[PDB]
């Protein structure tokens, strides 16, 4: 997304993300979240389980 | 608030002919405001000519004279001409240029543009 | 033209007296009525519009009224420089247009 | 026109500030929308 490239579960996200939010990000860094680019739809970001 | 120009100057013309009628303005902009027409004959009284409506929108004209004379009008020079056409005995006199609000209940000439004598 | 008003009339300066101008249900019945003034030559100005308003630069002096068909303008405080003609007009939905009455020339005797 | 050209009609006022370089603390609720602010310099607290 955007020119990021990761390896996550997608699962539709509850969190709302305002028009100009395209992403969300945790303190770490790691992005949370993504809105995908083709379609304005929330998705949560989930890293495999480890 | 406004100065208002000549009506159309000084215009001479000889039986078998006919004039336009070309009234600017300042201070205003042309379409803001209607224009208007009188028949004033030297040692007689006024008679009211074209003229807008501020009901209906359209331009009017005097029906008793309607359809010997018309108008239009360039919105950014401000000129709205006024063509007077088959001359004739008593139809030469002062023609003054009125102005009243297109916002409707608005029947005074407020300013006038000082009438010019036409010829026949 | 098709209202009524006099040629002239006259009165002595300094004095108090008034014109009026007889019209129909037809033109001043519903409508608000104008009164211009012209000097010799010259542009013919607004005095009163409405029989209650003075446009900008016209003496308080000048008042007006309308009862049924007629209307008077009101002219008080004759002065030497007052001497002109006085011109009714309202709108007519007769022939849905713009009328006026034939002058009234005011004389300060 | 005539009552009995025309500028400034109306009344208006309006309030201008200028944005200074400061560390804001942000609270974020679920929404994301940032419901508390702090002003470091403005106070010790």
């Amino acid at each position: 997304f955007n020119g990021l490239t990761g390896t996550g579960v997608l699962t539709e996200s509850n969190k709302k993300f305002l028009p100009f939010q395209q992403f969300g990000r945790d303190i770490a860094d790691t992005t949370d979240a993504v809105r995908d680019p083709q379609t304005l739809e929330i998705l949560d970001i989930t890293p495999c389980s480890f | 608030e406004v100065q208002l120009l000549e009506q159309s100057g000084a215009e001479v013309k000889k039986p078998g002919a006919s004039v336009r009628v070309s009234c600017k303005v300042s201070g205003y902009t042309l379409p803001e405001v209607a224009m208007h027409w009188v028949r004033q004959a030297p040692g007689k009284g006024l008679e009211w000519m074209g003229g807008f409506d501020p009901e209906d929108g359209e331009t009017m004209y005097a029906q008793k004279f309607q359809g010997r004379v018309t108008m239009t009008e360039d919105t950014s020079t401000d000129t709205a001409y006024m063509e007077l056409s088959s001359l004739r005995s008593e139809d030469t006199a002062v023609y003054y240029c009125a102005t009243t609000t297109p916002f409707s209940s608005s029947y005074w000439f407020d300013p006038w543009g000082q009438g010019t004598l036409v010829t026949v | 033209s098709v209202l009524t008003q006099a040629p002239s009339v006259s009165g002595a300066p300094g004095q108090k007296v008034t014109i009026s101008c007889s019209g129909s249900s037809s033109n001043i019945g519903n409508n608000y009525v104008s009164w211009y003034q012209q000097l010799p030559g010259t542009a013919p100005k607004l005095l009163i519009y409405d029989n209650n308003k003075r446009p900008s630069g016209i003496p308080d002096r000048f008042s007006g009224s309308k009862s049924g068909t007629s209307a008077t303008l009101g002219i008080t405080g004759l002065q030497t420089g007052d001497e002109a003609d006085y011109y009714c007009g309202t709108w007519d939905s007769s022939l849905s247009a713009v009328v006026f009455g034939g002058g009234t020339k005011l004389t300060v005797l | 026109y005539l009552t009995p050209s025309g500028w400034t009609a109306g009344a208006a006022a309006y309030y201008v500030g200028y944005l200074q370089p400061r560390t804001f603390l942000l609270k974020y609720n679920e929404n994301g929308t940032i419901t508390d602010a702090v002003d470091c310099a403005l106070d010790p607290l």
